[PDB]
Parts: structure tokens; C-alpha cells; sequence
RNA sequence: UACUCGAGUGGCGAACGGGUGAGUAACACGUGGGUGAUCUGCCCUGCACUUUGGGAUAAGCCUGGGAAACUGGGUCUAAUACCGAAUACACCCUGCUGGUCGCAUGGCCUGGUAGGGGAAAGCUUUUGCGGUGUGGGAUGGGCCCGCGGCCUAUCAGCUUGUUGGUGGGGUGAUGGCCUACCAAGGCGACGACGGGUAGCCGGCCUGAGAGGGUGACCGGCCACACUGGGACUGAGAUACGGCCCAGACUCC
């Protein structure tokens, strides 16, 4: 069966997850068909990149997804672009860019006064 | 064995290749039938045969006892050694 | 680790008073041990090995480390000296040091081992820490009224100060414009033989 | 050489004698020593210079040299044998090494004592 | 609102087969002749190009081919073992 | 009774995952291709259906044999288990026939036409689950081939299903894969056949690089599962925690 999967990489303590596509049959840190997203729960926002395009493309040739995979597509929109119940809902937030560090130096340099 | 699941597949697995047996068997029955049909020259009994023996393959394939390209193999042969004769 | 033995004798053995305030090698000048003002065979290999443990005992730096250094500066482009140099002065000792509020490396390194600094909000206790452009390194808000910055912010006339560095406040942050050039370093040492050492 | 030459009959480099055979790949091996005795060296040096014949695990007999100023080996004795050339005893490639759970620390080193299995005093 | 009774297939491009220009050196099989190849490649070290002299198998189907032809073959599929090549025309027949 | 559930029937999984590197110098691997010579459960999406009838049996009950493992019998019960039949006209086979592509066998037009055939399983009231055939897709494979990567000629002849062909068989599929017959070829100094060693690769170490060495972790492929052989089941099997036999070993 194929299927959308998170491949485990990084470190022992740094869950960084993969979004691939993969057969079943295959094992977790495997051989991908593709690689679509990618998915870091340490960020407090939890980041969920993903290729909108290739995710729809493998779950209309039928890649039955895998459970945490599938809240991923449902918060991007793409389960929901897919089968079209509220359209593409785009649940989405991403971690704000912290002030450019050359920024917070002049913002210092002003405030040495 | 030691689990559970294999002691159980046993019995099914034996029961599944003595159903198999049984029909191949008859599959093979009814082929060497149709060819000493065909070796003594009979036609019309060897026709009859043909179809009865074709619609035995397409049943077994239907059933998953052979593939539907075996049977497809062996009723081709049976119609072409027919035509021949 | 780090060498916590006797300062001067280093010093000695390698001429250049990185410190300086004794009189024995001051005025006999001699490298250390009963066996001072010895006759020596001018070697290649002990000016290069002199001037690389000038570099490691100047700064407070392990030779498994000054290999990763020399290393990063031979990959990364430029003259792979002046890259050493800028990497080993680009870290929380050295540049609190050029900033005077240790007037010692040993100092230094123990301040931010300690805890008594920051970069950018959060705690550092790593003198290894290389720091980038635009860092602004706080000191914490016990370390401020603590001895030692008190005596700091009292003796910030004694040494210079570095360009791409500069001090802002009377708290005694420290913020850094760029990394140095060969010429920001000011080091009584050439680069070369190091890299013709670990060339070797 | 001529290119076809090499293409042909190419180059191969001279095989390099593989050394300490009986330690068969292994850094160190145990042996029982079979006689422990006493060597003469070659011409320039003179001296009574200690081994043993040791039969290892690899089912190989060498001899071996006893480094250090004493040694407590008998036959029978249970042997760490590592490599190491010895000049002057012409037919020995192999020593034997303190802690071997026979071989005991040589008795006052007290400069090289892990060459030599000696415990720090304090 | 049905869907088709009948969906078509993709119309994937046919792959190319090899094809190898060659001379013969047997015909004494029945609808086969062995057919020399001339691969010339440089030496993986050395640089030098190394003519390499090669033999297969081939099918003619009607014995026309005879020693010292010239021939042009495109691979197939295994026609018998050792044999995955066909005939296609003769070019300077001797 | 029917929430719940031992045991049992049945389905699905058990072939993945995990381990080792013994064997293997080979299409095993890597890379690139071919498959007009092919399979593909589950999954997705279209089309058409899900008709009809029957016979048992496990379990349970009553027994018997055996030390045990286990097993024989009688009786009884149901199904999405099993078995027949109808329909399918998409599919399979054969005959005739048209066009087109052609890379030759041949392929495509679900070509047309004639004949003969091929199936299904129901359950539950709930965010409902399913079943059959067929078209397409996706995935996972199989088979074939080019090229590449060890030592050895103090191993030079090897081969008789071995090289090819025809007709049959067999396969999922091409093919001496197998067989009868026929022809006598095929491989070899560009190193056949032998001997030795070895899992292969991405990569790793070194090195200025070329190269040399290596194949640990990690990841991919292969092979193997006490030794050897064999098939069965199944979409799929080297079937580790499955079966049969033989053998060694251990135990009752």
C-alpha cells in the first residue's frame, strides 16, 4: 500500500520528520518514492512544510496517509483541497521571524546614549 | 509450530491444497481426455471435450486455483491442436 | 581542559611576554628550567611549534581545538592564518578580554564559564563560543554590581579596545560591529609557521 | 613502458610481507609460555637478554621478549604477547606485555610505567 | 452522469531498443549466425582507446547472411539463450 | 441476552519489520536501458453487477486409542467458509476479416464479425462497513541486456541439453526452462574451464590529486535462517519465530 508517511531524522532528542511517500511494506527510515514536506514538532508552532502540488497528486493516485500525516494535511488544506468539503481551509501558522540581529545592533547602538 | 496463528493456517493451508488438488486434477483429467480424443482423431467429441475442459479453466482461474493466463495458455493450445486436426 | 599551571614560564619558554611582571626572565632572559640560556639548535620546526603554543597558551586553547580551528580556516577561503587568527579572537574570552573587563584571558574564561555574560538574551557558558557580527554580549544583573565588572568598569582606560568591537554602556555591554581583519588582531605573532606546522 | 605494455600486462605493485603472522590479525594474542630462557644478541651487543617461547592462541610457537628489569615467568604461565622489534635477538618480532594476569608490574619504574605495568604509588 | 465505459491507456513512447552494427562470423546454426561487435573506449587509467572485439547471437530467420557480412541487429528480447539479437538487412554481403 | 468474550470456524496479516554475512566471482551488485515477453493483494478512480439453489463440517455433545505429543469415530450447528447453476459480452480462447503502427516476432484501434465460455457476500444502525468482474492509475516486483568493479596459466582446452532449430510442454512471462526429433555447433590467450578469496554499493580512511585500501554504524540491493533437499498455501515465500523428508545435535 502506498502511502504518506514522516520519516524520523535528526538526533536522539530532535524528532525531525520527513513527509515522504512510501509503500507500507517498507520500513520507516526506508527508501522515499518523493519527499513532499517536512514536519519539526520542537518549534512551539511546530513547523509543517509541504508541497501542496505533489500531496495532491500522490493522494489522488490513492497514498492513504498515516494518521499524524493526515492532521499535517488537514491543517495545510490539502486533505481539504482534496476531497472539497470546506474547500481548502489553510489552518496554517508559522513561527514569526524573530528582529534581524542587525536590527537589535543598532536598535543598541541608539539606546548607547 | 509455536504460534497460534500458524497451527491455525495449517489446517486452512492443507484444506486450500486439497481443494487445488482436487481440481487441477480434474483439469488434468479432462485435458488427457481431450487429447487422446485428438490422438485417435475423433473431431466432434474432441469439440466437446474443448469446451467443456475450456470452461473448467476459465472456472478454475475464476477460483484462483491457476492464473487466468495459465488457463488462457492451455484452452489456446487445446483450440489450436483441435483446428490442426 | 585547560592548562591552570604557572603563566610566566610559557612565556618564557616562548619569549613573547604575553602577560608580563616578573624579573627573573626580566633580567636574566632565559626560557624556564636550571637548563636557561642553553645553546639552542634553530630549528624550523621550534619556531613553528613555538609560535602555535604561543597562540594556545595567549588564548586558553587545547591543541585538539586549535586543530578544528586551523582546519575550519583552511577550508573557509582567505589566507588561512588571518581566518585562525579572526576565529580565535572571535570568541566570548578573547573579546571581553580586548574589552578590558578581565585584563586576562584566564580571567575571562572564568567570568563566562561562570555565567557572568550572555549574548543575545540567553546564558552562555562556553568560552568557546564563537561569537558573529551584531552581537550584543549583556552581562547579567548580579555580575554587574559583582567585583570584578565594579573593577572593570573602574579600569576601562588601561587597554585599548578593538575597532570591531566597542563598548556602549556603563553597564558594560559589548557590541561588535564585524569580525577582525589582520590588522583588527593585534597579536604580537605572526601566522604563517602555524599553518606551515600543521601543514607538516 | 609503452602504454599497450601497460594496458596488457599493467602494473602490480610488490606485495608487502605480511608481519606478526602469528598474531593473525590481532593486536595482542595469549600464550602459554613453554620455555621461558635467556638469549644471546648479535656481535656488536652482549648481553642475557629474556624470552620465552610462547605457544599462542592462533596455534603458532614464537619467541617473545621479556622487556623490563625483572620477570617472574616460569613455563606454564599465561602470556599477553604484543608486536615490537628487538634489533639485537636476530630471530624475534613479538613482546610480551605486563599485565597479562601472570606478568606482573615490573618492580621501582617509576618514570614509564605503563610500558611497563607498574601501578602510580601515592 | 456516468464516466466512460472505457478508459483508454497512456500512450507511452515505445522504448528504443540497441542497435549494433556488426560482421559475421558463423552461419552454421540453424537461423542464427554469431556476428562480431567492435567497442572502442578508453582505458579506465592508461587513457588509450582499446578496440574490444565482442561476439553474439543472432536470428536471420531465412539463412542469407553468410561469413564476412556486414550487418545491422537490434536487440530483442531472449529468442533462444544467449541469443537477444535479430537481423534486420545485410549492408555489404562478401 | 449479545454489552462483553475464552476456545473454535472464517477473513486479513503472518512474505513486511528485525538479524547474520555462511554461501555467491554471479545480471549478486552498481549504473543505464529493454519488456511488442510480464505479474501486481491492499490503495485510488471509472463502468457493470452483487441473481439463484444446495451440501457439509469445525466448535459443542457422546465417546475410543495413546505415557505424552496428538488423534480416530458417532451426533449436531452456522457463515463474507464450501459448492453448483444463471447473467457478464468490459474479460478469456479460437476462426475469418479491415485499418494503422511498425522495432521482426508482432502491437494498437476496449477494431469488426461468428462461435464457445468466465463471478459475486453479505453484515451493522452509524462519522456505516463491505463483495465480484472489468478499464485505467499508482506502488511493489519478475525476466533480459550493455558497461563497470579481485588474485591465479606452476589451471589451456571446456562443453553434448552443450549451441541452434522445429513441434509440443511449462511459466505470470521470453527462453534447453523441460522433452522428442533434427543440424553440429557454442566458449576459449580479448584468458574459456578450473583453483583461491570475497556479500555488492552509496559511502568510509588516506592522499595534492590520480590512485590505494576498506565495505563498521547509517541507508539501498542480494543471500541465508541447524545442514541439505522439497514443495504447499497464497497477490506475493530463501516462507527466521510455517509444513514434509533425510541427517547431526539436545531433550521427554
Amino acid at each position: 500500500a502506498v502511502k504518506i508517511k514522516l520519516t524520523r531524522l535528526g538526533k536522539i532528542r530532535n524528532p525531525q520528520y520527513r513527509i515522504i511517500v512510501a509503500d507500507a511494506r517498507t520500513r520507516r527510515d526506508g527508501r522515499a518514492i518523493e519527499v513532499i514536506g517536512r514536519y519539526h514538532p520542537k518549534e512551539e508552532p511546530s513547523l509543517i512544510q509541504i508541497d501542496s502540488e505533489r500531496a495532491q497528486y500522490w493522494l489522488g493516485v490513492g497514498a492513504q496517509p498515516t494518521e499524524p500525516v493526515l492532521a499535517l494535511l488537514k491543517i495545510t488544506g490539502d486533505w481539504q483541497k482534496f476531497k472539497g468539503l470546506p474547500g481548502a481551509e489553510g489552518t496554517l501558522k508559522v513561527k514569526e521571524p524573530k528582529p534581524s540581529k542587525l536590527d537589535l545592533f543598532n536598535a543598541a547602538l541608539a539606546e548607547a546614549e | 509450530a509455536n504460534i497460534k496463528s500458524q497451527i491455525k493456517r495449517i489446517r486452512t493451508n492443507e484444506r486450500r491444497r486439497l481443494r487445488n488438488q482436487s481440481v487441477k486434477s480434474s483439469l488434468r483429467t479432462a485435458i488427457r481426455g481431450f487429447r487422446e480424443a485428438v490422438d485417435a482423431g475423433d473431431k466432434d467429441k474432441a469439440s466437446e471435450l474443448l469446451h467443456a475442459t475450456s470452461r473448467k479453466l476459465d472456472k478454475a482461474a475464476s477460483k484462483g486455483v491457476i492464473h487466468p493466463n495459465q488457463a488462457a495458455n492451455k484452452k489456446s493450445a487445446l483450440a489450436l491442436a483441435l483446428n490442426k486436426l | 581542559a585547560r592548562y591552570t599551571g604557572p603563566a610566566t614560564r610559557k612565556s618564557r619558554r616562548l619569549g613573547v611576554d604575553l602577560v608580563g611582571g616578573d624579573q627573573s626572565f626580566e633580567k636574566r632572559p632565559y626560557p624556564p628550567g636550571q637548563h636557561g640560556r642553553a645553546r639552542i639548535k634553530e630549528s624550523e620546526y621550534r619556531q613553528q611549534l613555538q609560535e602555535k603554543q604561543k597562540a594556545r597558551f595567549s588564548y586558553g586553547v587545547m591543541e585538539k581545538q586549535f586543530r578544528r580551528y586551523y582546519e575550519e580556516a583552511n577550508r573557509q577561503p582567505g589566507k588561512t592564518g588571518d581566518n585562525l587568527l579572526r576565529i580565535l579572537e572571535s570568541r566570548l574570552d578573547n573579546v571581553v578580554y580586548r574589552a578590558g573587563l578581565a585584563r586576562t584571558r584566564r580571567m575571562a574564561r572564568q567570568l563566562v564559564s561562570h555565567g557572568h555574560f550572555l549574548v543575545n538574551g540567553v546564558k552562555v557558558d562556553i568560552p568557546s563560543y564563537r561569537v558573529s557580527q551584531y552581537d550584543i554580549i549583556d552581562v547579567k544583573e548580579k555580575s554587574l554590581n559583582t567585583l570584578p565588572f565594579q573593577i572593570a568598569r573602574e579600569t576601562a582606560g588601561e587597554r585599548p579596545i578593538p575597532s570591531w568591537l566597542q563598548v556602549v554602556g556603563e553597564r558594560q555591554r559589548i557590541l561588535v560591529h564585524q569580525l577582525p581583519e589582520r590588522a583588527q588582531i593585534d597579536v604580537p605573532l605572526t601566522e604563517q609557521l602555524i599553518v606551515e606546522l600543521y601543514s607538516k | 613502458p609503452t602504454i599497450q605494455q601497460l594496458v596488457r600486462k599493467g602494473r602490480r605493485d610488490k606485495i608487502a610481507k605480511v608481519k606478526t603472522a602469528a598474531l593473525k590479525g590481532s593486536p595482542q594474542r595469549r600464550g602459554v609460555c613453554t620455555r621461558v630462557y635467556t638469549t644471546t644478541p648479535k656481535k656488536p651487543n652482549s648481553a642475557l637478554r629474556k624470552v620465552a617461547r610462547v605457544k599462542l592462541t592462533s596455534q603458532v610457537e614464537v619467541t617473545a621478549y621479556i622487556p623490563g628489569e625483572g620477570h617472574n615467568l616460569q613455563e606454564h604461565s599465561m602470556v599477553l604477547v604484543r608486536g615490537g622489534r628487538v634489533k639485537d635477538l636476530p630471530g624475534v618480532r613479538y613482546k610480551i606485555i605486563r599485565g597479562s594476569l601472570d606478568t606482573q608490574g615490573v618492580k621501582n619504574r617509576k618514570q614509564a610505567r605503563s610500558r611497563y605495568g607498574a601501578k602510580k604509588e601515592k | 452522469q456516468k464516466g466512460p465505459k472505457y478508459t483508454p491507456a497512456a500512450e507511452k513512447p515505445r522504448g528504443r531498443r540497441k542497435t549494433a552494427i556488426g560482421y559475421v562470423v558463423s552461419d552454421k546454426m540453424q537461423k542464427t549466425i554469431v556476428v562480431e561487435l567492435e567497442d572502442r573506449k578508453s582505458h579506465p587509467l592508461y587513457g588509450k582507446i582499446i578496440r574490444t572485439t565482442k561476439k553474439v547471437k543472432a536470428h536471420d530467420e531465412n539463412g542469407e547472411a553468410g561469413i564476412g557480412d556486414r550487418v545491422s541487429l537490434m536487440e530483442t528480447r531472449p529468442l533462444s539463450a544467449t541469443k537477444r539479437w535479430r537481423l534486420v538487412e545485410i549492408l555489404e554481403k562478401a
